[PDB]
């Protein structure tokens, strides 16, 4: 039960740095594409 | 969503620790 | 069985991840030495 | 390698919902 | 034994790409703040 | 602290080959 409540903790951490990893990669994009664009 | 950097990195923390203790507790 | 199985899917998951930031890495990379050199 | 962004979105949604049915099937 | 030893590697797996996500957000975030100043 | 990106991509690739060993021996 301790390993199954891990498992569910740690796949809401997965989601997070999902989350964050697709806002950065919006940022970079844009940014990329300011440069470009200038 | 409502989600923020600041927000985000309290929720990281919070399940950290959690983890942290599931695994400790299951070590005993 | 259901947790083994839990964990080999997370991994894939890790493994994107890590995919995903070792992509953004070089791009801010490229993005910071485009500016420097300008 | 052939991975890109979209096929990577695709990818991650799979397996979390693999996942999800995985941990639910095991509260039951 | 073998998946609570996988969860534990998997945890430190997890805050490698935490630090790694913060340190992108700031390095990003710099850029952007460089570009808005120019 | 001490850690770079080379330190990081270490670390990362030894985890994962753990968790991978440790995996397949509960296969078995």
């Amino acid at each position: 039960n301790n390993l199954l409540r891990a498992i569910e903790a740690q796949q809401h951490l997965l989601q997070l740095t999902v989350w964050g990893i697709k806002q950065l990669q919006a940022r970079i994009l844009a940014v990329e594409r300011y440069l470009k664009d200038q | 969503n409502n989600m923020t950097w600041m927000e985000w990195d309290r929720e990281i923390n919070n399940y950290t620790s959690l983890i942290h203790s599931l695994i400790e507790e299951s070590q005993n």
